[PDB]
C-alpha cells in the first residue's frame, strides 16, 4: 500500500535542519486526505515549524494542510484533507508530503517515531493500507 | 455534522473538528458522537472532508 | 439527603463491562441539575463511553446530559441539567443515573472513586446535601 | 451569562460554560466571573441550568 | 487578523487571540502565523491590541 | 527602562495575602500593551484571584486586563491591552500594576518568579526594555 516515511538527517547542536517526510506508494486514486501523529523528543530537538511538500498542489495550501506542535505532549500532528471539493487538490505522486524544522538542541539521537494514524482515504472515500518508517536527526 | 450541537451546520462546527484531530481540542462525548460524520467510530481527516464539503 | 452509588461489578481482562453509577434518595422537588468528577486508574480500566440512565426522561437525552473522559488527567466528568426550562425533564425517582462502559486492562483492583461535586439543585434551584460511595470493577 | 464578553449572551457562551463544567476548557479570571451566573463563588451545573432557560 | 481562517475577521478572532496569550488554548501552526498580525514572529499583547483596535 | 516588581510579603498558614506587582521607570509614552508569565508552587500558595492596580484607569478594567491561573502548570498568566483605541487607557504612572490573592498553605518559601515575556510596548507601539525582579510570600 502507502508507505510514510520520516527522513534521516545529520546536523550539529545548534543549527535548525529539515526533516522531510514522504509519501511512497500513492495510488492510482490519490490521497485526498489523512491524518497521523508523531512522537519526539523535546529535550533533543526543538521543532519550530512544519512545512507542506510540493505533492501538496492546493495554491492556497493552509486551506488543505495543518500541523500542530505539543512539546509538553512531545507530539507533533498532521492533517491534510483537499480543499477542492472534487477531488482535484488530492496528492497524486509520490515524493514530500512534509518538511518538519528543527532546531538541534543536544548531541543525543533525535528520534521521530510513528504513534498514531488516523484516516488515510483516496478520492472514492476508501481508507488505504499504511505503514511507517521511523527517523528524525541523528539517529544513524 | 453539528459538532457543537447548537442546531446550526456552520464554519464553527469544522474549526472544531479539525481542532480536535490537530489534538488543540478534546470533544465532550456528546460532541464526539456527533462529529463522527461517517459513523466508524474514530474522529479523524475523513470526517474533515466529509464535513467541509457539505459546507461547500 | 441524595446518596450517590458508584457501582460495584466484576470482569474479566479484555471484557468491556458496565459500571453503574445509582441516585438514592431523590428529593420530593427532584433533581434539575448536578456535576461531579469521579477518579481513576487509565492503566487497569479504559473507559470508552458513559451512557445516561433511565432516570433520565429527556427523549433527546444529549440536550439535558454530556460527559467527558480524559485519560492522561486520570478523571471523568458529568454534566446533567435538565433542558425543558420548566423543570418537566428534571430525575424524580431512584435508579441509574448514568452507565460507565469500561475494558478492563489488568487484574489489579479498578477503583472509580468520588473526586469532586459542583452543583446538586433540585426544582427550587436550592443546593441540596449529597454523599457519594465509591466503587469500580475487581475492588471487592 | 456573557461567558467570552463580546457583548451578546448566546449559545456560544452556553457552549464555553457547559464545556468548562466539563473540565474540556479552562475560562479566563474576567470570564470566570461573568460564567459565574448566580454569583455564589463557583462555576457549575446551576449556572449552567440558569443560562439555558435565559436562552430558551 | 483572521485567526481561525473562516473568511471574516470578527470577534470570535480576537477571543482565540486573547485566549491563546493568556495560554488557555492553543493555535494550530496555520492559525499561528495569522495571530502573527504584526509579523514579528510571536504571538503577544501587541498583535492583541492591533486586532481590537481594527475591530474597533 | 520598565522595572516589573514581584512584591514580597510575609503571612501565616492558613491566611490569605495580596502580592502586589509594581511596574517602575514607566516612559513619558506610556504603556499601551503588556504580556507575561510568573511561576509558582502550588503546593505552597493557592492563588485564588488577581486584581488590576489603580494604575490602570479604564472605568471597565476587564476590557484590557485579564489574567488566567494555572495549578497544574504550575504559572500566572498576565494580559494587558489598553482598549479605548486611542491610547487613553495607557499605563502613564508607576505603582501597582496588578495584586495576586493567595492563601498560603505551608511555611516553606512561596517563590513568585519571572518566567516568560511577550510584547511590552508604548502608544507609539515601540517594544520596551524590560528587567523583572522576583518576590512572593515568606521568600525573605
Ligand atoms: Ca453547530
Ligand atoms: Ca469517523
Ligand atoms: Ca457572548
Ligand atoms: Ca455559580
Ligand atoms: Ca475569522
Ligand atoms: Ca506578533
Ligand atoms: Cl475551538
Ligand atoms: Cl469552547
Ligand atoms: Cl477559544
Amino acid at each position: 500500500g502507502v508507505v510514510v516515511e520520516i527522513g534521516k538527517v545529520t546536523g550539529s547542536v545548534g543549527t535548525t535542519v529539515e526533516i522531510p517526510v514522504y509519501f511512497r506508494g500513492v495510488p492510482s486514486k490519490g490521497i485526498a486526505n489523512c491524518d497521523f501523529v508523531f512522537r519526539y523528543d523535546p529535550n533533543v530537538l526543538e521543532i519550530i515549524g512544519i512545512d507542506p511538500g510540493d505533492i501538496i498542489v492546493d495554491p492556497n495550501p493552509t486551506k488543505s494542510f495543518d500541523t500542530a506542535i505539543y512539546p509538553d505532549r512531545k507530539i507533533i500532528v498532521f492533517l491534510f484533507a483537499e480543499d477542492s471539493g472534487t477531488g482535484a487538490y488530492a496528492i497524486t505522486k509520490d515524493g514530500v508530503f512534509a518538511k518538519i524544522r528543527a532546531t538541534v538542541k543536544s548531541s543525543a539521537p533525535g528520534y521521530i517515531t510513528f504513534d498514531e494514524v488516523g484516516g488515510f482515504a483516496d478520492n472514492d472515500l476508501v481508507e488505504q493500507k499504511v505503514s511507517f518508517i521511523d527517523g528524525g536527526v541523528n539517529v544513524g | 455534522g453539528d459538532v457543537n450541537g447548537d442546531g446550526t451546520i456552520n464554519s464553527t462546527d469544522l474549526t472544531m473538528l479539525k481542532r480536535s484531530v490537530l489534538r488543540a481540542i478534546t470533544l465532550t462525548d456528546d460532541a464526539k458522537a456527533r462529529a463522527d460524520v461517517d459513523k466508524n467510530g474514530s474522529i479523524n481527516s475523513t470526517d474533515v472532508l466529509l464535513l467541509s464539503r457539505y459546507l461547500l
